[PDB]
């Protein structure tokens, strides 16, 4: 009864087909689709910030240029949960 | 085949009611 | 939105750290930790099913042959995750 | 190599926190 952990991967895909299904059925987002998600998602809405989601961006389509896949996009939550420093000390 | 698919396939059984639900909270949120 | 998506990855360390770090300050999961990782946080479906679950903590090392470090768990995941393909499809 | 974490960092110290609640909260449930 795996219920805590597959409705919080349950929350990514919830997350992630929305922008996606704006034009079809793909599990792939592209570069500016990308980056609707990015602001529709972290609402730094007025904020200098999207200099930094450019670059955000940049190391997302890293994985894909044209088109980031789904588990590409996962694999960079990985990093972002990573890079978080207090999440993996308490 | 793949085989690793067929392998994950088997954790789609275990029957959850909560995942299916927190994907259209994750939808519906965008109405 | 931002705190669905930042309570969810944090799901995915709440789960995962308690294992890691049950022997010291270290972030990766041996064969053991990720085994007890799946039956203490998500059982299972059925207990006949667990021979598949060594497999899939096998296929969880084959990034590393050792032990499986947090990015390729996650990455891992996501692969997980494209098994519930439906919701990838919409 | 890329100043990944540099970048990555701009969103750490953007994001709403319950990341560390969770975090707390299921540390303690599983007992």
């Amino acid at each position: 009864m795996a219920s805590p952990l597959d409705q919080a991967i349950g929350l990514l895909i919830g997350i992630f087909h929305k922008y996606s299904g704006k034009e079809g059925d793909k599990h792939t987002l592209s570069k500016k689709e990308l980056k609707e998600l990015i602001q529709k998602e972290l609402t730094i809405g007025s904020k200098l910030q999207d200099a930094e989601i450019v670059k955000l961006m940049d190391d997302l389509d890293r994985n894909k240029d044209q088109e980031v896949n789904f588990q590409e996009y996962i694999t960079f939550l990985g990093a972002l949960a990573m890079i978080y420093n207090e999440a993996l000390k308490g | 085949s793949e085989g690793l698919m067929n392998v994950l396939k088997k954790i789609y059984e275990d029957g959850d009611d909560d995942m299916k639900r927190t994907i259209n909270k994750a939808w519906v949120e965008s109405r």
